[PDB]
């Protein structure tokens, strides 16, 4: 778990913001969007790799 | 409150186990394209002037 | 509390070597009386160091002057 | 499984070739009792070996302090 937190808080910073998911308080209830106060661009289009 | 650096050095050097370290030096550490990113904010939150 | 470096290796009791040499009048004058042995040995040690310099000191200033008129001009006449 | 490394060559009865030593007291006590001559050979060699090894430590431990530092004072005038 402590390399597991480390990496977590490294790559792309998905802790405490910058991520996708909403891992709090899901507690198997729904998914919700996280981020994005205001964009200036458009529609984030999704890269992978 | 003594005088001999005899018994400073070690006394601090006696029996160390965790070693902190300083923030400029974690900024140091750091190029500048890694330094903006924002999965380095707790320095960021420090360079206001 | 202030702890000393380790004394280095020397060789124990010089004194007993060397004899009539010249230091050993003064030398004499030191009295254990009072203190443990060790401890006697080891001051002991640091002042025969000094009684030493002391006299290398006075040998040097004695060394210093050099070329004198009156030597010289005594000799080679 | 010892399969060893052929033994190098070495000449024979080195004990009888060379009349004495002061190994040889402490060489004498080995005697060949149940084995053959020549495992017997092989192995007084290599105990010669051993003694001639001992001896030589023996010897650097005294040249390692060798040094009657007081006969240097003592003997010189």
């Amino acid at each position: 778990q402590q390399v597991n937190d480390y990496i977590k808080a490294k790559v792309g910073a998905q802790r405490n913001g910058t991520l996708l998911r909403d891992p709090r308080t899901y507690l198997a209830g729904m998914t919700n969007v996280n981020g994005a106060p205001g964009l200036c661009h458009g529609q984030q289009a999704t890269c992978e790799i | 409150n003594h005088m001999n650096v005899l018994v400073i050095v070690d006394e601090f050097y006696d029996n160390k186990y965790a070693a902190p370290v300083t923030d400029i030096a974690l900024k140091c550490g750091l190029p500048t394209e890694d330094f903006l990113h924002p999965s380095n904010y707790d320095l960021l939150r420090l360079e206001l002037h | 509390m202030a702890r000393r470096l380790p004394k280095p290796t020397l060789q124990g009791r010089l004194e007993a070597d060397f004899p009539d040499s010249p230091l050993l009048p003064k030398f004499q004058e030191l009295n254990q009386n009072n203190l443990p042995n060790d401890v006697f040995r080891e001051a002991q040690r640091s002042y025969l160091v000094f009684l030493t310099s002391q006299f290398c000191y006075e040998e040097y200033v004695q060394r210093t002057f050099g070329v004198p008129r009156r030597q010289r001009a005594i000799d080679k006449r």
